[PDB]
């Protein structure tokens, strides 16, 4: 009974209630508003059926009537004279501290329960006999023509079914049969109203679960689809294709582990026939509803296979025996259907046509799996994953990292395919592995399933193909594209082929192919190699005699199709394919396929000819390459015919761009165990890990090689010029080279770069004194490669050998590159800061500084300054720094010279230029020390009768205040009492430029 | 039907039950949550557990107790269903990819229920821990890296054995991690990971049982880190707020970083802190916003809440005698708020003010820590204040509403320290005298202020008549001092004033209550005639509302004869279209609480309506809009809705001169939007006798529940603050008395409208002064429904 | 922008416009801002030529100003050429030109009024036309715009057939009017106008029979009250 109890007054269900005066009183008096109400709606209908304002009074006295029950829920929440609970908690409650409340919180939070406990009594309840003549009321309301009137109506015929039992039932039984009226007597716009109605969320809900009435309400709204005058059958469309999204039903046995009942499961003994029962009825409550369905199904197929012409809300059919006809959960799949869904290719119309393909295929990948499940429907939804054709394996076999390779390199006897993405192995071995079956089976079906499949292939002609990939080529001539759903349904007419139900023999896909390949159009082209990608997929299908006759069609297609001549739009294309295809299939289902973008004869190697073409390859093998990674990667070839040397662009970057992926492909570190991995992982020099991908020794001696190769050829350009460089092979090699780096440092390669950089690739790049004029020839940004190699991946270790690199005691050998090196530096910094010991934190600091001072470069003294700034700034600690600042200012400090001198000396003195552009450093180091230190004041005031001398050094000493005047502008305010030194004077010169005087 | 009992169940853990049973009812649901084969409202039964095993239900854990009470739960099929999101080879058959919606959806709600499922793994199948990491990493390439790393996040258990610990699988993260550059869709499962471990390791150590087969694994220097393991997420954190952003929700991402500390061994941890905020520090300044503005707030706020967080769960502990070392100190509180002040300063003052309302609310956090530094907070909290009062900021926008912000969050704090909480009733009284009625803005932020003092004050005259009290000669003159010297760079710790003098100060600062509610009803008055408009209408109301059960007897007698004598006498409801809401609500909330007050203010607000209907008010007719020469009749009209809804019993006094006074509003007075008014008065007289509601709200009770007169911070810190004395509530219980003139009125009302309606069924289609007259009586019938609505029974019909 | 101005429209009261076989009709209500003010000295249903009338819902003094600029258009635009008064369909396109400049051009807003012109020219018959903020204007049977303009527009479709007589849809367009009425109902707070026949007795002179008076009446206080008793 009774669990809620809100202090109802007449005692809590007690029925010391029933026997109360007070409460008899009551009702007979709410019982006298309701039959008041009726005879107030009536007379009004009746005499003002005009009047919007009326009926919206009359409409809330219902909203109310209804609802305002056992609580009060229309006036429910406005502002009252109450503090509000929720205000009130924000204002009070830190967070991590148990009700920290004034007593004022804690009685709102009281009465706050209270008043939570009236709205829990559920005020759900059966029509009243008077209850249900008022809520017929509010429909004829609801179906008023006034919006004034019908949508506070609709809105209030929802707060009342929320309180009504099967109160849906009544609604629909009226809205029916008075629709079906509304029909009959024209185009009312009682139809327009009827059908804003079936939009509402609640009711539009409650209908995908009405399996007697939908029946007759969708040969309702279908009558509907004709605007015989309004916005009707726009509406009608709208709603019978939400309809066709809704709906189902489950007969698999939910796959649950019986102990998600059991722990609950009462003494009582046998008392639970009870639920071998309920199971019994739910099942055929459900088994009628799945049967009212096909019922409507063959009702439906009936006026489309029959009404000579309905037009193009031959739709909502074909859109929905396909999310039924292959639903499973039961289904029978019919045959009169995949016939009158295939027959209505007659329209020749590209939505229909875009349809029955996409049906067709998963009507077929139904029936199809059936018998891979064995009609053991539950199987779908058990992890134990059945396909009689897939076969585990067991990965921790002390041998088996070998199989793999060895087996993957197989094209000829294959033992296993990974048709999808080959997850397994890569990091370690151990687990077990997914996998496919060679030769794949096709496997039985009962009668029922056979003629189904039958009554396609006896209507998949030469002409039904020829129709129907016409019409997606012209519809496609808009868009481009490629859509799977095209290639998985030639697949399918592969396995009906050569399964025994279709007998086109393949001979004919290979016309249908070579057919739409017109050099010229696209959308024609695109469907040729739509076909060709099935024929790929269709290895999951029999016939060794037949996956001949494919793999010689193929060799002999691809030839005259890449084998030169290749528009950008083919190129478009194929380029397509090879990133896709081996991401849906293995490729070793295939011999002539794979085996033909390898065979390279495609890369020359010099020019006084016209060298020759294109990356009419490359770029399309090494996509293929890409998707594999892994798998067929025997390449003993590739890297032994790599070029470098090439002539032209197009190629020496493409050159590029494939060593990068061959070499991602032979990093994976693969390991024996899980076990022996972790302890590789757990046994490195930095507490972290192992580098993850780790380029394999034979070709950490390739690149070398290439790099050692190019330092060979430093004479070939002795004494050459720009022009007489882009022809030496010295040049070659080095683009080529340099595309590589460019597409290491992107992406998931970097780990891989690293060890190179401080021996190779960093001496290299710095080719720049090998020439600036050069790089603007040959479009190369050298310099800010270098520098954005600051920013990447490094390990602990591997920073070591870099900071030795830089700050080199060598350095002294490079010029005006270092400029360079100093801010490839001040980039390292930003992105290996906190992660420094405090011993590399200061090799750095201790060749910034020793730059301020090289003699000769002007350029670089201040690039250096500016630098010694960003570490300056996380360097709070107070002796590393007051010790400087001494270092600096004794340089300068005093008049240690008269004022003849300090002109004398600003123009030339190069340890004092230092001296004074590293003091500067420290000072624009602090930007915004909220209240100012006091060494700034007198270490301004030292830089000041400084700034006071135009040469070289008082320049870069202007800079220095100016710069600090001007960070510090809007804290000047204040600022300028810490200045006491009238030294504030002292700053106002300072900066000059040509405009001021 | 299933998820309807699913529901009900819901419904009964708001009373208690057996952990013998919640042992059965958690076996349900979890393996309930994890069908497949069928329609299933999955959330509700992820949610269902999740609350089964609620780590925090009111204190109480039911994870633990659950545990002890012999949970066990299989992961062969959690981690069997999180793996069909793996390739499956042969395409025709794969179901779920990531990408689309409706798959990463079920998704992420299978890798939540395992990361509650996961402390019910057995503790006991050692190889359990390795057999299924063994499994995953087999798993682990480019492809599966999307699928793989969350999963291990939230169905491998945190285990520890002999031989085999889950934190052996670290070095393996940190190979992942510091390989690829900083990438928010790797990092937040590397941090979700090391981090809800970190934080185990600590939750294990403490009180309960040290040990879960080994308490061979050690803390020291960084939490259960490396050297350079610590090292590493520093600077990557660093690289996420100077240069590449890269998180997400931050909480996470902190956990780590708070979990590592050891409260003996800290020092080289904060060494490596430091020079993450000196390097942080610039990026926070207000004027340099970018991709960063927001990761660093997000992150300065995610780590001060997750480190107040750990110490109020240690401070729950040694509330139960386990110190232990590891636990943090005093000094540690200490050196946290060294480094964040500057930061936090200045990301208060930034140009978003959702970026700062981050960066402030990080006072109130450091404030609970009490940590010897909290006069440095105050001390900048206080000027920065005092100079905004001073319109020393009136140049700047931001400072002026910046630190107001700052000040209230954080006035709680104050009236606690027995030096700062002299200054709250002068600024207060400034707060209420600077509420400006062209600025929206500036005047919410103010209400803010003063409504949270009121919040926790009481408003009362603490004076036990010592003579030299006045607020000069002995409240100001300490005031300015401590200003002072606060001002020229000095502290508060060098303050030192004579605990005789700061007590005069503090009693006679409770004296200027009265003179400053002659200046806030003033206000409220001016406001009633502004376009503020909604949010903070309502806000103004609770001030006024707070403001009053904050107010002891000799107070409120005062603030009710002032709302009663400005109500009557003002020249404020001229503009347009008023806010009557701001004036007719706080009196309502006086006859709360004082229904003696009801007699004669409803008596005049009768004589005054019958006088403003008699002189021509609602003669002339209009829907759509409120005649001005009406708006009079129309305040006494909201203000009678208003106050009988808060009369309550007193209503019993002059019952039979309402009822035939409503039968006069309802003859005379014919208007529909003035129906939609005058209907309302039968409601909030029906409502008031039978709705059972509290009553009483006073911050102290009676005027005497004394706990002293050291009764500042409204106990909201003692833990007297509920014992059940206190709390002694009112309530207005429905009477037998009211319950019979709640129903005399009901019928009477109820015959009133049928009758006249039964009559003006002598149809004029005409009049429209006719439709105006049914509508009014099917307004006035409507609103008798309700209210009086409390007296229905929705099973009437069954009997 | 131009969307929140015939937001304005939405609201300010009710009017509206009827079409039929000899006459067109268009009214209003005048709601008195006060009982001090005296009615008849505004007038939101205008004569802009004598074969042409317009009303409004919305910004009153838009709507002045848009009158005005409107007969002065119709001179220097047409009769100061072609010696004729223009054509309902153009003067209406002058209209929406005048308020689609306001739209697109800067530093002005758009006008927050809906126009109903109404009128008669000799080549194009009877028209009714509705003018928006947005500058577009449409040609209409009858419609409503305003407050009261969905229940209004819903009772037109209800009542409109094509054959009525011009005395019918004077009855219409004063029920139309009675629900959704915000003040009073009688001739002091309605202003109705129709577009009939030819009225010799209002030119103003005799002795050319080539012209024959405006079309264009505005109904007196007395007409009105006499029509809404027989109602």
């Amino acid at each position: 009974l009774d669990i809620y109890t809100c202090n109802y007054y007449f005692g809590n269900t007690t029925e010391e209630k029933l026997q109360n005066p007070n409460y008899l009183n009551v009702h007979r008096v709410r019982a006298r508003i309701g039959h008041f109400f009726h005879k107030l709606y009536v007379f009004l209908s009746t005499n003002f059926e005009n009047n919007t304002n009326m009926f919206q009074i009359l409409l809330h006295g219902l909203k109310v009537w209804f609802t305002d029950l056992g609580q009060e829920t229309v006036f429910n929440e406005d502002p009252n004279a109450f503090i509000d609970v929720d205000f009130l908690e924000n204002v009070q409650s830190l967070s991590h501290v148990n009700e920290p409340f004034t007593r004022t919180n804690f009685a709102i939070r009281a009465n706050s329960l209270h008043q939570s406990r009236v709205l829990l009594h559920s005020t759900n309840r059966k029509a009243s006999k008077l209850e249900n003549l008022l809520l017929v009321d509010i429909i004829q309301l609801a179906t008023s023509l006034y919006p004034d009137i019908y949508k506070p109506a609709q809105g209030t015929l929802v707060h009342c079914m929320k309180q009504l039992v099967g109160s849906y039932g009544v609604v629909i039984n009226k809205i029916i049969p008075s629709l079906e009226k509304a029909i009959k007597d024209h185009d009312y716009m009682k139809i327009q109203v009827i059908l804003n109605v079936l939009l509402i969320k609640k009711i539009h809900r409650k209908l995908m679960t009405d399996y007697k009435d939908i029946g007759r309400l969708i040969f309702l709204l279908i009558e509907c689809c004709r605007v015989n005058e309004l916005e009707i059958g726009m509406y009608a469309d709208k709603i019978l294709t939400d309809i066709v999204i809704g709906i189902k039903i489950p007969s698999s046995v939910c796959v649950i582990s019986d102990q998600a009942f059991l722990p609950l499961a009462p003494p009582d003994g046998t008392i639970n026939l009870q639920v071998e029962a309920v199971k019994l009825a739910k099942k055929k409550k459900r088994e009628y509803y799945l049967s009212l369905l096909v019922d409507l199904q063959d009702k439906l197929l009936d006026k489309l296979d029959n009404e000579k012409d309905m037009g193009w809300k031959i739709r909502m059919f074909i859109l929905r025996f396909v999310t039924q006809i292959q639903s499973n959960l039961e289904s029978k799949p019919d045959k009169r259907a995949v016939f009158s869904i295939i027959s209505q290719i007659s329209t020749k119309h590209p939505e229909i046509i875009h349809l029955v393909v996409k049906s067709l295929l998963s009507t077929c990948n139904k029936i199809i799996s059936l018998s891979d499940y064995e009609y053991d429907i539950t199987r779908a939804y058990k992890n134990e994953f059945n396909p009689s054709f897939v076969e585990i394996l067991d990965t921790s076999t002390t041998s088996f990292p070998k199989t793999f390779t060895e087996e993957m390199n197989n094209f000829d006897n294959p033992k296993y395919f990974i048709d999808l993405r080959a997850y397994v192995g890569w990091l370690c071995w151990g687990r077990l592995m997914y996998v496919m079956s060679p030769k794949a089976l096709k496997l039985n079906l009962r009668e029922n399933e056979l003629e189904v499949l039958k009554t396609a292939g006896h209507l998949l002609t030469r002409e039904f193909l020829r129709d129907v990939t016409m019409n997606l080529v012209q519809d496609n001539e808009t868009r481009g594209v490629f859509s799977s759903g095209n290639v998985s349904f030639f697949s399918l007419v592969i396995l009906l082929i050569s399964s025994g139900f279709c007998e086109l023999n393949m001979s004919d896909l290979f016309e249908l192919c070579e057919s739409y390949y017109n050099k010229d159009d696209k959308a024609s082209m695109i469907m040729s190699v739509e076909i060709v990608a099935g024929l790929v997929c269709g290895s999951k299908f029999m016939s060794v005699s037949d996956l001949d006759k494919r793999d010689t069609f193929i060799e002999n297609f691809l030839a005259k199709c890449l084998d030169y001549e290749l528009n950008h739009d083919a190129f478009e294309i194929w380029s397509t394919l090879a990133w896709w295809l081996p991401a849906v299939v293995d490729l070793r289902r295939s011999k002539t396929f794979f085996c033909h973008f390898i065979n390279a004869d495609g890369m020359f190697d010099r020019e006084s000819d016209a060298a020759t073409h294109q990356t009419s390859k490359i770029y399309m093998l090494r996509s293929i390459l890409m998707s594999m990674e892994f798998r067929a990667p025997d390449v003993g070839k590739l890297f032994d015919e790599l070029v470098f040397d090439h002539p032209y662009d197009q190629v020496r970057q493409a050159v590029a761009k494939l060593l990068t992926t061959l070499v991602q492909n032979q990093s994976n570190p693969s390991i024996s165990d899980p076990t022996t991995l972790l302890e590789a992982e757990r046994n490195d020099p930095d507490g972290l890990g192992l580098p993850l991908k780790s380029v394999p020794e034979k070709v950490d001696a390739y690149i070398k090689k290439q790099f050692e190769i190019i330092k060979n050829l430093e004479d070939s350009v002795v004494g050459l010029n720009p022009q007489q460089f882009i022809k030496t092979d010295y040049f070659y090699r080095t683009s080529t080279i340099f595309y590589w780096i460019k597409e290491m440092a992107r992406g998931p390669n970097k780990v891989l770069l690293v060890p190179y950089l401080v021996d190779y690739v960093l001496p290299f790049l710095i080719g720049l004194v090998k020439h600036k004029d050069v790089c603007a020839l040959a479009s190369l940004d050298p310099v800010r490669l270098y520098a954005g190699l600051g920013y990447m991946p490094i390990r602990k270790n591997h920073v070591a050998a870099i900071v030795d690199y830089v700050c080199s005691s060598n350095v002294a050998l490079s010029s005006n590159q270092t400029k360079l090196q100093l801010a490839f530096i001040q980039h390292f910094l930003s992105a290996e800061l906190l992660q420094l010991t405090e011993e590399e934190k200061n090799k750095i600091l201790e060749f910034v500084v020793s730059n301020l001072y090289n003699e000769q470069f002007v350029e670089v003294r201040v690039r250096a300054a500016s630098i010694l700034s960003d570490i300056v700034h996380n360097w709070k600690e107070e002796q590393p720094l007051l010790s400087l600042i001494e270092r600096f200012a004794k340089g300068l400090d005093v008049n240690k010279y008269t004022s003849k001198e300090r002109q004398k000396l600003s123009k030339t003195d190069i340890k004092i230029h230092g001296n004074v552009l590293g003091l500067g450093a420290i000072i624009s180091a602090f930007p915004y020390v909220f209240p100012l230190p006091p060494w700034i004041p007198k270490n301004l005031s030292n830089l000041s009768s400084w700034a006071r001398t135009s040469g070289m050094t008082g320049n870069a000493a202007k800079n220095t205040i100016s710069e600090f005047k001007k960070v510090r502008a809007d804290t000047w305010k204040f600022d300028r009492a810490s200045f006491n030194t009238e030294e504030l004077e002292d700053l106002e010169g300072v900066l000059w430029r040509s405009y001021y005087a | 039907n299933v998820n309807h009992w699913t529901n009900e169940l819901k419904n009964c853990l708001h009373f208690d039950f057996p952990v013998a049973l919640r042992k059965s009812l958690a076996t349900v649901y979890y393996y309930l949550s994890l069908v497949q084969g069928q329609k299933v409202y999955r959330q509700m039964h992820v949610d269902m557990f999740e609350r089964l095993v609620s780590l925090d239900d009111d204190r109480t854990q039911f994870t633990e107790l659950l545990q002890k009470q012999g949970l066990l739960l299989d992961h062969q099929i959690m981690l069997n269903f999180l793996c069909e999101f793996l390739p499956y080879p042969d395409p025709d058959y794969a179901r779920y990819e990531l990408s689309s919606k409706e798959d990463l959806q079920l998704f992420r709600l299978l890798l939540k229920h395992a990361h509650n499922a996961k402390p019910f793994f057995d503790k006991s199948k050692e190889s359990l821990l390795v057999d299924t990491m063994n499994f995953l990493l087999s798993s682990l390439a480019p492809s599966t890296m999307m699928a793989v790393m969350p999963i291990v996040t939230s169905v491998v258990p945190y285990h520890y054995h002999i031989h085999s610990k889950i934190i052996d699988y670290f070095p393996f993260c940190y190979s992942i991690w510091s390989s690829v550059s900083a990438n928010v869709a790797i990092d937040t499962h590397m941090y979700d990971f090391v981090g809800s471990i970190s934080k185990d390791v600590h939750n294990k150590i403490l009180s309960s049982e040290h040990e879960k087969d080994v308490v061979g694994v050690e803390f020291g220097e960084f939490g259960i880190f490396t050297d350079d393991q610590m090292t590493f997420m520093f600077n990557r954190l660093q690289g996420h707020l100077r240069t590449d952003g890269q998180i997400h929700s931050y909480s996470r991402t902190v956990k780590p970083f708070v979990y590592a500390i050891n409260g003996s061994k800290k020092d080289r941890f904060f060494e490596k802190l430091v020079s993450l905020a000196k390097a942080i520090e610039t990026f926070i300044h207000p004027s340099n916003n970018g991709f960063w503005t927001k990761p660093n707030a997000k992150f300065v706020h995610a780590f001060i809440k997750s480190y107040h967080g750990r110490v109020k769960y240690e401070e729950d502990i040694c509330a139960r005698g386990v110190t232990n070392g590891i636990c943090l100190t005093s000094f540690c509180h200490e050196e946290i708020v060294e480094i964040f002040l500057n930061i936090i300063s200045l990301g208060s003052q930034n140009k978003n003010p959702d970026i700062a309302n981050y960066y402030i609310s990080c006072f109130a956090y450091l404030l609970e820590l009490d940590p010897s530094n909290a006069y440095l907070i105050y001390d900048k909290i206080l000027i920065d204040l005092y100079d905004t009062l001073a319109d020393q900021f009136i140049n700047s926008r931001h400072r002026i509403i910046s630190s107001l912000k700052q000040f209230t969050r954080v006035i709680r704090f104050i009236v606690m320290d027995k030096l700062y909480r002299v200054h709250i009733t002068n600024v207060l009284s400034m707060l209420v005298s600077k509420l400006d009625m062209n600025d929206t803005n500036l005047t919410s932020n103010l209400i803010n202020g003063i409504v949270s003092i009121a919040a926790f004050i009481p408003i009362q005259d603490l004076t036990g008549e010592d003579d030299y009290i006045s607020f000069e000669s002995d409240t100001l003159p300490l005031v300015q001092q401590h200003f002072y010297h606060i001002k020229c760079g000095e502290s508060s710790k060098t303050f030192r004033v004579d605990d005789e003098l700061l007590n005069n100060a503090f009693k006679a600062s409770t004296t200027v209550f009265q003179s400053m509610l002659k200046v806030y009803v003033e206000k409220i008055f001016q406001l009633v005639d502004v376009d503020l408009e909604d949010s903070l209408v309502t806000k103004i109301n609770q001030t006024t509302m707070i403001l009053q059960e904050s107010m002891d007897d000799k107070i409120f007698n005062y603030f009710a004869s002032l709302l009663n004598r400005n109500f009557w006498s003002n020249d404020s409801f001229k503009e347009k279209d008023p806010n009557y809401e701001l004036v007719t609500i706080p009196l309502a909330a006086l006859v709360r609480r004082n229904n003696g007050l009801s007699k004669e203010l409803v008596r005049t607000l009768l004589f005054h309506i019958k006088e403003q209907i008699k002189r021509g008010a609602g003669s002339v007719r209009s829907t759509s809009e409120i005649q001005q020469r009406d708006v009079k009749l129309v305040l006494y009209l909201t203000a009678l809705n208003d106050v009988l809804r808060n009369c309550h019993e007193s209503l019993l006094e002059y019952s039979d001169e309402l009822i035939t006074f409503m039968k006069y509003l309802y003859d005379n007075v014919t208007n529909p939007p003035l129906d939609v008014i005058t209907s309302i008065v039968i409601h909030s007289a029906l409502a008031t006798l039978c709705t059972t509601e509290i009553t009483d709200c006073r911050l102290f009770p009676e005027d005497s529940k004394i706990p002293e007169k050291d009764r500042w911070g409204g106990l909201q810190f003692d833990p007297r603050r509920f014992d059940k004395q206190h709390l002694s509530f009112q309530w207005h219980v429905p009477s037998s008395d009211e319950i019979t003139l709640s129903i005399s009125i009901l019928e009477s009302l109820s015959e009133y409208c049928i009758n006249n309606v039964e009559e003006l069924m002598k149809a004029p289609r005409h009049d429209s002064e006719y439709g105006d007259m049914i509508q009014k009586y099917v307004l006035v019938m409507t609103h008798t429904l309700s209210g009086s609505s409390l007296l229905f029974d929705p099973d009437f019909n069954k009997y | 922008q131009i969307d929140y101005a015939l937001t304005a429209v939405k609201q300010g009261v009710t009017s509206l416009g009827i079409k039929a076989t000899n006459g067109v009709v268009i009214a209003t209500e005048k709601k008195s801002s006060s009982p001090l003010a005296m009615s008849e000295t505004l007038s939101k249903v205008s004569l802009l030529t004598p074969d042409i009338g317009a009303v409004y819902s919305g910004m009153g003094p838009d709507y002045r100003v848009l009158v005005d600029k409107s007969r002065k258009v119709a001179h220097t635009s047409y009769k100061r050429i072609y010696g004729e008064y223009p054509p309902t369909k153009l003067l209406v396109s002058e209209v929406a030109k005048i308020m689609q400049e306001a739209t697109q051009s800067g530093g002005v807003r758009p006008f927050g009024v809906s126009l109903l012109i109404a009128g008669h020219d000799e080549f194009n018959g009877f028209s009714l036309y509705q003018v928006d903020p947005s500058g577009s204007y449409f040609p209409w049977k009858a419609t409503a715009i305003g407050k009261g303009s969905v229940a209004a527009k819903t009772f037109l479709e209800k009542r409109w057939n094509d054959e009525l007589e011009l005395e019918d849809a004077i009855h219409i367009a004063l029920l139309t009017l009675k629900e959704s009425v915000e003040g009073e109902f009688n001739g002091d707070t309605i202003e109705l106008a129709i577009i009939g026949d030819e009225n010799p007795d209002l030119l103003g002179y005799t002795g050319i029979p080539t012209d024959k008076g405006p079309r264009f009446r505005k109904l007196t206080s007395q007409e009105i009250n006499d029509r809404l008793e027989a109602l």
